[PDB]
């Protein structure tokens, strides 16, 4: 595989549709790019192609770095592109399936050069188009089951996070021990009953001191 | 930016123009012998030869063609994007005295580029606007998958697995991972409804066990006539054979 080679009249068409925008796009004509491309057009194509591929800004294309040391900061305006085309041009274009480009193809844009440029990089684009939609895919199945874990750790911390009569008893106790007896609840509509032998006393035809003192007689 | 802000008509700023020219030669290794005497009033062959070796920093192993020097030179300062015009006859007589002024100006023009060239080489985008974040990583499968494409295809399934697992790094989810914490929080759960059941089930064999042992202590206290927290010793008034015996 070469990449397709498009003619001057679909490369317009693509580089509206993908790499020009609006106003930049309307304004772009075969006239501009054969039989002898126009450098200020080359210029804003590159650097949007640029900026697509890797998110640069603009602004990024006309920067004047640190201490300079200029004599004229504002002379220079004209230059300022090109030095921040090279470096990025160097390596999109061999992704592009580009090998030969050079600074001269910058600086003085030859005819059948750039065409063949432009269409390395078009193809390219249409590529990776392909490519983005099976990269989201995939970058909506693990970032989803991301937030699938998020209300995994929120339903399990706090559930990990939850998780993080010595007066009745001793006074029902010694009636029964120091008596040794205990009742039978068999006592009858009436009567008392238990063990200690069998206890068996009527109570409505005995007086509660008998009761207590047979009781107390057996201890 | 046409214009000429610069006063090509004072001898100091001129001789100052000279004396940078004639630092960066110096410093940057020019391979002929300069000094401020011989960069006065230079011929057009000494140009050619100070010019060629700026021009090199921007444009590696650049050597002038033999034939219209008078052509390329204006034209690669045009491209470069020199602002003023430089006359195919300024070539011709570059050191003469109405002609230097004018050019040691473009040559000094031509070193702040190369500074500027030069600086944005030493010192040395992963959100996009398509709506691609991570894009570094997009990017280094998007090319991985244009130069197997490039080859042979139509698959990408090395590059799918490969991209597979560089985004279960990045966000430590696996459809095990996932799923092992949806059965380990599962599990706590029901031991809760669990562990709530021995508590509501101690609230009721403790409010109904009291209410039983209380009626018992009351069935004691009857039938001994002994509260403890005396009767019945011939009165039944409150207070064993000691108290028996009083």
């Amino acid at each position: 595989l070469s990449f397709p080679r498009y003619n001057v009249a679909e490369i317009v068409i693509h580089i509206r549709n993908k790499i020009l925008t609006g106003a930049d796009g309307k304004n772009l004509t075969k006239n501009d790019l054969y039989p002898n491309p126009k450098p200020e057009v080359l210029h804003m194509i590159y650097m949007r192609a640029l900026q697509i591929v890797y998110g640069i800004r603009l602004e990024h294309f006309y920067m004047m770095p640190v201490n300079s040391g200029v004599m004229y900061p504002h002379l220079m305006e004209g230059f300022l592109p090109f030095s921040n085309l090279v470096t990025h041009l160097d390596s999109f274009l061999p992704i592009c399936r580009v090998n030969d480009f050079e600074t001269a193809d910058i600086l003085c844009p030859k005819a059948k050069r750039t065409s063949r440029f432009l269409s390395g990089i078009i193809n390219f684009i249409h590529f990776r188009e392909a490519c983005r939609e099976t990269y989201m895919e995939f970058l909506w199945q693990y970032k989803s089951s991301a937030d699938k874990m998020q209300q995994l750790n929120a339903a399990h911390q706090e559930a990990l996070m939850k998780l993080e009569i010595p007066s009745a008893v001793y006074v029902a106790q010694l009636y029964h021990q120091v008596s040794k007896i205990e009742w039978e609840y068999e006592c009858e509509p009436g009567m008392v009953k238990g063990i200690h032998q069998p206890i068996h006393l009527d109570s409505t035809q005995l007086s509660r001191k008998f009761i207590s003192d047979y009781l107390w007689s057996l201890v | 930016m046409i214009k000429d802000p610069r006063p090509l008509n004072d001898k100091a700023f001129i001789q100052q123009c000279i004396r940078q020219l004639c630092e960066f030669l110096t410093e940057n290794g020019y391979a002929h012998n300069v000094s401020m005497k011989s960069l006065q009033a230079p011929s057009v062959k000494d140009f050619l030869k100070i010019f060629t070796f700026l021009y090199g920093f921007l444009c590696p192993s650049y050597e002038l063609p033999d034939t219209k020097f008078e052509e390329e030179v204006p034209r690669i300062f045009k491209d470069l994007g020199y602002p003023f015009a430089l006359s195919k006859s300024s070539m011709y007589t570059v050191g003469a005295p109405h002609t230097w002024p004018h050019i040691v100006a473009a040559l000094v023009w031509l070193i702040d580029c190369i500074k500027i060239h030069t600086a944005m080489k030493e010192s040395s985008g992963e959100e996009t606007e398509d709506g691609i974040m991570h894009n570094k990583l997009f990017l280094d499968y998007t090319i991985k998958c244009y130069e197997s494409f490039m080859s042979g295809a139509d698959s990408f399934d090395e590059m799918n697995a490969e991209l597979q697992s560089k985004l279960k790094d990045l966000f430590n989810v696996d459809a095990f991972k996932l799923e092992s914490l949806e059965a380990k929080n599962r599990a706590l759960n029901e031991q809760i409804a669990r562990l709530e059941q021995e508590r509501s089930t101690a609230n009721k064999a403790n409010a109904e066990r009291l209410k039983r042992l209380q009626k018992s202590a009351d069935l004691y206290k009857d039938r001994l006539g002994l509260e403890i927290r005396f009767t019945n010793i011939n009165p039944e008034s409150p207070f064993r054979k000691a108290f028996t015996a009083t």
